[PDB]
């Protein structure tokens, strides 16, 4: 008597001489706990069994570590003949099926996808500015842009802050003509040296920069001049203009000067346009 | 740039011709001006920063409650905007933004960087949240030409 | 009376489906495992935050007894399930609460029509990637699902249905 525990069936092997006494046993008077499966076996004199873990009247039990199924393999002999006589004892065999029932089952591999991002971008802009007449206050425009000759000629430049860090604005170049081509002669460049205002120390006239009304505001005043032979008065003045944070010093470059009996300009920091005098 | 049309956030101006959309990184489609594929920054004159930004720069789309600036306020946070683009808009004095000079330009600097969260547990650490970084600047030119004319008679 | 007895061996594997949608506005939770990843598909790249399903079967039983559940379910980086980093994703079926992106439990059969309803136990999570400890930046290295599972037969008695916190 043997037995397989196959994942869904039971198999088992009873033999015929069950008794092991050479003795025919099993006239049909055997089963396996309810069902009597048997393979006919004229050779190996193992009757066969199959029957469904579940069934046959199986017991499933469980422990900490196994599950169990359990067969109950009986044996009642029928008396044979007209007599109550039992050639044989009846016959009980108990059948476990032991399995493991804690597995730790894995996966394979999972590859993690993402895409990170990283750049640099950027933009560029022009800052506003203006240059403009303005009236004798400058407050206000004077659009009467005709003036005579020894007048002074009321000039703002500024630049618009926005919301930008506060600005301070300089006069790099202004050049005089009587044509809006710069390079046309004639020319007079009357501010040069990165804000020389050479007007006051060429003429002796009174063409002079203004305290700042404003860091992002400039202010100056120029004396009307025309040029021998010129029969129109009309000058063409084109000025470069500078702008940097007020954060930013007053420096040899970035100044704004005018020769009022020697060199005091910028509101104060006299010695910033020393190298006017070239 | 195959934006679809219902979140086509426009740049310039109605009247903005193509080469001009073109040269401020959005594209054009004959009759409009809309921002393209990945993320754009412009500047204007009036001195604010313009952040576009597109849900697909990263993998996985950002929920968009995670971003946050250099620096942090009120007007630091997101305006107007839609389903798949976000738009920042706020003045360069504003939101941790950093200036700096230039002999001839104004430069004004924002990073934005998202907070992607880590998780933790007792024995290691994972994370589901793509990183994000965009570093701009802004670049403003001084050294502008101006001209004016005056008529000059005698007495 | 004698008491033969020998082994059994029992069989479980857990396999990874797809959430895919034959037809516009399909149940994902009901179609994630209408088919599954052959040894072929792998390694399957998966993006970050995507739903992940898991599928853990018994296999070549026809006994209807037997409901399995599942205790600790983890991930690593290796195959070895006792390597690190790891990372939890069930305790006694019920799911690791420390995840906003929590795991969840599937056990939908009243409609998934398979033979043997209780022999699986699904579940499904949101897809990661493990992270250096102290540089914060994430890595790529790849990720390994492992599970414990228990054969939990209520003819034994025992209530192993996750009694969670929720
Ligand atoms: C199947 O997976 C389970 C996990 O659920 C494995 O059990 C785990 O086994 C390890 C040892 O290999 C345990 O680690 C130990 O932890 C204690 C503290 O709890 C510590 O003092 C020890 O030094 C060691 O690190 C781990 O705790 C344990 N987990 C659980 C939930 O019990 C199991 O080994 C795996 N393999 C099987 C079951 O064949
Ligand atoms: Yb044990
Ligand atoms: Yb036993
Ligand atoms: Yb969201
Ligand atoms: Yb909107």
């Amino acid at each position: 008597v043997a037995v397989e525990c196959r994942e869904d069936l039971a198999h088992v092997e009873a033999k015929k001489d069950l008794f092991g006494i050479g003795q025919f046993i099993d006239p049909a008077d055997l089963t396996l706990g309810t069902c009597p499966p048997s393979a006919e076996d004229p050779a190996a004199q193992v009757l066969i069994f199959e029957s469904p873990l579940q069934n046959c009247g199986s017991v499933l039990t469980m422990t900490e570590d196994s599950l169990v199924y359990t067969f109950t393999l009986n044996y009642n002999p029928k008396p044979l003949g007209s007599a109550p006589v039992v050639r044989t004892s009846q016959a009980v065999v108990i059948v476990e099926c032991h399995y493991p029932r804690k597995h730790n089952v894995s996966s394979l591999a999972l590859d993690p996808l993402w895409v990170p991002f990283s750049a640099a971008k950027m933009a560029e802009e022009f800052l506003y500015f203006t240059l403009k007449l303005t009236t004798d206050d400058f407050q206000f425009e004077r659009p009467s842009y005709q003036y005579f000759l020894g007048d002074l000629i009321h000039i703002e430049a500024t630049v618009k802050q926005y919301f930008h860090v506060p600005l301070r604005v300089y006069v790099d170049r202004c050049v005089a003509t009587l044509s809006p081509d710069a390079n046309s002669s004639p020319s007079y460049a009357f501010i040069d040296n990165y804000g020389c205002l050479l007007d006051g120390r060429i003429t002796g006239s009174d063409s002079k920069f203004v305290s700042r009304p404003a860091e992002n505001k400039l202010d100056f005043q120029l004396e009307a001049f025309r040029f021998q032979g010129a029969d129109s008065g009309m000058i063409y003045i084109t000025c470069h203009l500078k702008a940097t944070s007020a954060a930013y010093p007053l420096d040899a470059e970035h100044r704004a000067c005018s020769y009022i009996q020697g060199w005091k300009e910028v509101s104060g920091a006299d010695p910033i346009c020393a190298s006017c005098e070239s | 740039c195959e934006v679809p049309r219902d979140v086509r956030v426009p740049c310039g101006v109605p009247d903005i011709s193509p080469s001009a959309c073109d040269a401020i990184d959005c594209c054009h489609d004959g009759q409009s001006c809309y921002f393209g594929t990945g993320a754009t920054v412009q500047c204007t004159k009036d001195g604010h920063f313009i952040v576009v930004v597109a849900k697909d720069v990263t993998l996985p789309h950002i929920d968009l409650e995670t971003i946050s600036l250099l620096g942090q306020g009120q007007d630091c946070g997101p305006a107007d905007s839609n389903s798949a683009f976000a738009i920042y808009y706020f003045p360069v004095t504003y939101c941790g933004t950093v200036v700096m000079e230039e002999p001839g330009v104004i430069v004004y600097e924002n990073r934005m960087t998202s907070s992607y969260e880590v998780g933790v547990g007792p024995l290691g650490a994972i994370t589901r949240d793509s990183s994000f970084e965009l570093l701009f600047q802004c670049r403003y030119r001084a050294t502008s030409v101006e001209t004016l004319v005056v008529e000059v008679q005698p007495p | 009376p004698l008491s033969i007895a020998e082994l059994g061996p029992l069989n479980v594997y857990l396999q990874i489906a797809n959430g895919q949608c034959q037809t516009k506005g399909c149940d994902e939770a009901a179609a994630a495992y209408t088919s599954f990843y052959t040894d072929a598909d792998y390694p399957v790249t998966k993006v970050l935050r995507d739903p992940v399903y898991v599928d853990v079967q018994i296999l070549g039983r026809t006994d209807p007894n037997l409901v399995l559940t599942l205790g600790r379910c983890w991930a690593t980086t290796s195959p070895n399930a006792f390597s690190l980093p790891q990372w939890d994703i069930l305790i006694d079926g019920c799911p690791y609460a420390d995840d906003r992106y929590l795991s969840a439990l599937v056990p939908i059969d009243h409609s998934s029509g398979l033979p043997f309803p209780t022999h699986h136990s699904r579940f499904l999570f949101k897809m990661f990637t493990f992270v250096d400890p102290h540089s914060m930046e994430p890595l790529r290295e790849k990720v390994y699902i492992h599970c414990s599972t228990a054969a939990c037969v209520p003819g034994q008695g025992v209530s192993c249905e996750p009694s969670c916190s929720r």
